[PDB]
């Protein structure tokens, strides 16, 4: 005889059914993270890393590191004919 | 929801967020991974549809 | 020198590509860079308008 | 950074792998016989 | 005919290319493009 509850009644009821499928998705991916720009790790020096934090960097990466490679390429190669050629 | 709201809007900037962060908050996509592999499907639908393509060739 | 000549010609060769495929490939890659900035931001205000 | 991960070794490129073995084969058979050098 | 250099060296370098880019770039970029899905839903 007594009347429905619906307000009474949440704890089984959710917020339909995908917004309660991706709230444990959304809660937890802003917990743990940087707040802004953390721990940039922008130093490094290890040849190949010294190549990463100096020219290889991704902030312009332009075809000047590519131009020296190949300067460089071809200057081992004129001594790597002199000696075979 | 609203600390989910606060540190969504007041923090944690996207363009500079790293895929190993993504690892270590939520490990399921690794499964995901395992198991789109073992299946050997790598078009799975839903992949490139709200994203860039850029099908130069 | 046939050495002389090619390593102009590379020279040449990399003028050119800054000059006209550098610019171009930098806008491409740029607008793509811009596109999944906003899909991402995209993805940000539908989660947090869903969680509204 | 990098990462290891199971992936077919072998389970779909093993018909590669007998004609790499195949081309080996013929490799060392022909660097006396078809040499010719 | 001489290939030791050219045929066995180039042979077992592309099985490292075979080996570990399908274990290791291509399967990060497409850890790119699913952790971009799962964001982005």
């Amino acid at each position: 005889v007594s009347t429905l509850i619906p307000p009474k009644v949440v704890s089984s009821k959710n917020i339909g059914s995908a917004p309660n499928a991706k709230r444990i998705a959304n809660v937890v991916h802003f917990y743990k993270s940087l707040p802004q720009g953390p721990a940039p790790a922008i130093k490094a020096n290890t040849r190949l890393a010294r190549y990463k934090a100096k020219y290889f960097d991704g902030d312009n990466a332009s075809g000047k590191p590519l131009w020296h490679f190949a300067l460089g390429i071809i200057a081992f190669g004129y001594s790597m004919e002199y000696y075979f050629h | 929801l609203q600390s989910t709201l606060d540190n969504i809007q007041s923090a944690r900037p996207f363009d500079e967020l790293t895929v190993d962060d993504l690892t270590k908050i939520k490990p399921e996509i690794d499964a995901k991974v395992e198991e789109m592999v073992k299946k050997g499907k790598w078009d799975v639908p839903g992949y490139k549809d709200r994203f860039g393509n850029l099908n130069v060739m | 020198n046939d050495e002389s000549i090619l390593l102009l010609t590379f020279l040449g060769f990399t003028g050119l590509v800054a000059k006209y495929l550098a610019p171009a490939y930098k806008d491409f890659a740029d607008a793509r860079m811009k596109k999944v900035s906003d899909v991402l931001n995209a993805s940000r205000n539908k989660h947090v308008e869903a969680v509204k | 950074m990098l990462k290891r991960f199971p992936t077919p070794i072998l389970k779909v490129y093993w018909p590669f792998f007998v004609a790499g073995a195949a081309v080996y084969y013929g490799m060392s058979k022909a660097a006396d016989l078809s040499s010719n050098t | 005919f001489y290939f030791m250099n050219q045929l066995t060296y180039g042979f077992l370098l592309m099985i490292t290319l075979l080996i570990l880019f399908s274990q290791f770039f291509l399967p990060m970029i497409l850890r790119l493009y699913v952790s971009r899905l799962f964001i982005s839903k």
